């Protein structure tokens, strides 16, 4: 349906770089995370979304859930993986 | 002049917070006024417990049902009035004059103003909990069963004196004794600054040897042991505290055949419900429909002025006082480790988590989860923290049970679930939200450096949350506890317990072979990046 | 390695993000001022790329003290463009800046020590002026020539005092007089402490459109340098303030606004350690000035909510500088505070205020005049933050305003009748447009255990609060308040009769001390009213 | 016909009371305010009109832009006269 618009930032990256989306409310967000995640030149399958305020969001549900959930502004860090 | 009373005034304003909470409508609804009842220590003049209620349940009826789950060393001392148009009823020996500006406002000064006898004090927990797991059978006649149950009970406080109760371990023993044989300052080995909810002394009831439809309640028995105690003041109490389990196991059954459910066998719980500075001791049916029972919550709530937020008086939030008291995942599992230290000292400010958990380390649950598990296991921590404080009843996900919720909500792949694979704070902010719909926020660092600038975030979340936060990152999991914090000095400590495999439930080593010790800021690595998931508590009991 | 420089990184951190709030992606750069020989920094200006310009550091260098220079320059991440010059480039990344990072700034400039870096030195003063001939057509080729041979005839002139016999001229080494200002220049500060001299010119040396621009300079005055130190500094501080007064004029020019006159000011903007000093097109219009006002915020790294240029808040350094107050009224007596040991956490109001109280402006207000004076102090903050130019109302102006929004009937007027709190707020709605907010009370106990309201007031609002209470008025300036002990002490602002300019006196007395909570009588109702800062600047 | 509705708290007595108005919008507040002020039984010129959350109200403006400014939720306090 109509398009819903998100703004990821990376924080891993100092220069802070942005990318701006625009998807319909119908897309799964892990197209936009996919999209995203090479978009920034970083792997999709080590990287995390969470929102501006930092709380987790799961990308495996349709754009226009993470919109009104979460909003516009997301954040883009990577997933720490450790065991030892 | 001479009869000055002590009360913790900011404490009594948020029971009625917590009351009013259940409408959110004020002056929107029509009801009858507000009155309350005032429990505390009548010896030395000291309010506990302010309980405010509806008119409705000020009865006699009703204040009986109070004051028999209160500890054994608190009584009706008042009443209170609200801008003078509250219902009475007659006891206590005085009267608190609140007012509606009073208890929205909450000045503490506009409260000692009204009331001149009285002296704010925040009132803090003291003594010990003597605890014992006590047995009694009742005889009820077939069509008479409500009617004897009261009598049954009423004999049994009559017989409640012949009762001895003995500690093995260091030869302590409670009886009748003649005011002269008093031993005095008995259990101050035990009860110098303890408390209530930590430190226990367990003795076995005994009773002399040489002394229709059936009824037998089995249940704890709790009783304070504070500082100074005589070898009968102690005896005074657990008589007392016997006398009110039996007559609320009364009340309880008695209320329970007329609500319906019949005769019911009762379970035996004690809470310290959030800002109490003493135990609530209640009895709780066992069999009932799912509206009786969350009917049943709601009730207790309103009538103990528990807020309508948290959960408090879930089965799964009951104190693990007595031994052989039955468990929610308290296997071989040491509940809140971080409390059994004395060796720190603070550096500063200190917030640390608010509610109980478990320690799960390496190779506990039968598998060996080595150099792995360490994500896996804080989670289970966090995972303990959500079934103590009452927000599910699910048992901790053994590792194959977390693999599969990744999967499950399409994250990593069905391999994964037969793996000994590395996760994170990221799987875990899924696993909780998927199996507990649970919402988590982050702490999203890249060096150790940032960790330690970043405390007030930590120091926030503990005061704010109170839920337990694990950290990831340099290829080792962590569960972060509290932080101690000197906003002067930016010397920064961290409370750590580490997911890292120790032997079995001994603190001596846990607690001081650095498992669950204070970490400096130097523990975080500044070559890698940190990251820290806040899992993020529900609004509803 | 012992060649650290030292350097502010939270106050360099400030002002990345008062250049950045006013946004709303060109890349971002930016110059190092600083005191080259100690080797520490006192300005980081930002900028983005438009505006690196050998012309631009030029302005900038041309407004700082005349002690500091170009010490260098920085570079965010890697992107900004870097106007060549200074020993040294700082290396920052555009999240270390978000956040504000200490940690990762001196691991990324190793040469580096953080330093809360501190006001130093008076400041001397003296008016100078100078004519400039302009041959119409190419006035702006002739005024920027003038402004060269200006720079270069300034090293024979001669600041000297009369009153203590001192004389700054030029010197060879061995007549530098050690030690000369010292007793003048011992625990100083810029903002305060100052030494007026007069200029003088020696009689060896000296169609169209003149130009007499006239203005002040100054030039600080540490501890321990000798005449000749004074000297070089006179030199450079003339120096930037011609070639200052050549830029702007050079802009008006360029801009089609002609040759307009300027005015000299110096101002010591929020957070900073060292002086500003502009000359301003005060000719221009007053969009015209607002607009130049705002390049500047941006250019020196400024706020963009509060005023901070404004002349209205300019510093009265010179005994001559045109004042929009009351040059016999203290100014900030609470800051002339003697040894206070805080009980607890600290707020007290966030700009300059004037003391007004009992038997001042020729009026005896022996009782009746409490809230009146309290109200005129306020008006004061506002005057001196740059929120307006109207002069401080006196008794009869403000009751003329209640009787003018109809609250009072005209027989107040001629009265000396007693106001508060709430008419305050009346007045300052009518002559201002302000709004106000209240923290109404039942007791003076009340207000102190409502102290958190007060101190989240003066840590966003800033503005001074006025107590009515008791038949009392007073003025509230600060709370110390720990959230411990639950012990709380007010700084009160007391305008309850000084009678003489004397601060010696007000703090040794009752007048402006820190009052415990045992002042505020628990018998009486107490209301307070809160002056809210309008937005623009 | 078309009109406001004000909520005013005295915060001077200790049982809160409330008077509720709903006042045509072309009323001069100045009425809203002396009419509760005579409905609490305390002089109007004593007393001062302030929002929920602090802002001072100045009353002589209609009820319709008293209404857009600051909310229903208004307390009447106390005036105070402070001559020392």
């Amino acid at each position: 349906g109509s398009k819903v618009t998100f703004k990821i930032t990376l924080t891993s990256d100092p220069k802070l770089p942005f990318k701006v989306l625009s998807v319909p409310e119908s897309t799964p967000f892990t197209a936009v995370l996919k999209f995203a995640a090479e978009e920034f030149k970083v792997p999709a399958a080590t990287s995390a979304i969470i929102t501006n305020d930092g709380v987790g969001v799961n990308p495996a549900q349709p754009a226009g859930n993470i919109f009104l959930k979460h909003g516009s502004e997301l954040r883009l860090i990577p997933r720490d993986r450790v065991g030892g | 002049v001479n009869e000055l009373w002590f009360i913790d005034a900011q404490a009594m304003f948020q029971n009625y917070a917590n009351l009013r909470s259940f409408s959110k409508s004020n002056a929107n609804e029509i009801n009858t006024t507000i009155g309350g009842f005032v429990f505390g220590r009548k010896a030395r003049k000291q309010v506990i417990h302010v309980l405010f209620a509806y008119a409705e349940d000020l009865t006699e009826s009703n204040r009986q049902f109070l004051e028999s789950s209160l500890s054994a060393d608190i009584e009706l001392v008042g009443n209170l009035n609200i801008d003078g148009q509250s219902q009475i009823l007659p006891g206590g020996q005085f009267t608190l004059q609140l007012t509606s500006r009073m208890l929205e406002n909450r000045s503490i000064s506009e409260f000692l103003d009204m009331n001149v006898m009285f002296n704010n004090e925040h009132v803090l927990m003291e003594g010990a909990s003597c605890v014992s797991r006590v047995g009694y059978e009742w005889s009820l006649r077939a069509g008479r069963e409500q009617e004897d149950v009261k009598s049954a009970a009423e004999r049994l406080s009559m017989a409640s004196f012949r009762f001895t109760y003995l500690n093995a371990e260091h030869g302590l023993v409670i009886r009748e004794q003649k005011p002269e044989a008093a031993q005095q300052k008995y259990l101050d080995k035990f009860s110098k600054g303890a408390v209530p909810y930590k430190d226990v002394i367990e003795f076995t009831a005994m009773q002399s040897l040489t002394r229709f439809t059936r009824l037998v309640t089995i249940g704890e028995v709790v009783f304070p042991a504070f500082f100074g105690d005589s070898s009968l003041d102690l005896y005074k109490r657990s008589r007392e505290a016997f006398n009110r389990r039996a007559n609320n196991t009364m009340m309880v059954t008695v209320n329970g055949i007329r609500a319906g459910r019949g005769v019911t066998t009762t379970t035996s719980a004690t809470y310290l419900p959030p800002g109490w500075v003493s135990l609530l001791h209640l009895q709780l049916p066992t069999k009932w429909t799912d509206n009786e029972q969350r009917n049943y919550r709601i009730r207790l709530h309103k009538l103990f002025n528990l807020p309508s937020s948290k959960p408090v008086l879930r089965l799964s939030q009951a104190l693990a006082l007595h031994s052989e008291s039955a468990r929610l995942t308290n296997k071989k599992l040491i509940r809140e480790p971080h409390l059994s230290i004395t060796n720190y000292q603070p550096v500063g400010e200190i917030t640390t988590v608010n509610g109980p958990y478990n320690y799960h380390h390496y190779m506990q649950d039968g598998i060996d989860d080595s150099g792995w598990g360490s994500a896996y296991r804080s989670f289970q921590t966090i995972w303990s923290w959500f079934i103590l404080n009452g927000y599910t009843d699910k048992p901790v996900p053994s590792h194959r049970e977390i693999q599969q919720a990744l999967v499950d909500i399409q994250d990593k792949q069905a391999k994964f679930v037969g793996s000994r694979q590395w996760i994170g704070s990221t799987e875990i902010s899924f696993v909780l939200n998927e199996l507990l719909k649970l919402e988590c926020r982050f702490i999203a660092t890249n060096s150790g450096a940032e960790v330690v600038e970043r405390v007030r975030e930590l120091a926030r979340h503990f005061e704010t949350s109170g839920t337990p936060v694990m950290i990831g990152g340099n290829m080792l999991a962590h569960t972060i506890l509290g932080v101690d914090f000197n906003d002067t000095t930016g010397e920064t400590k961290f409370l750590v317990l580490d997911p890292h495999y120790t032997g079995s439930e001994d603190i001596k080593t846990i607690t001081s072979k650095g498992w669950c010790a204070w970490k400096p800021a130097s523990f975080w690595s500044k070559d890698h990046f940190y990251n820290m998931v806040l899992p993020q508590p529900p609004s509803d009991a």
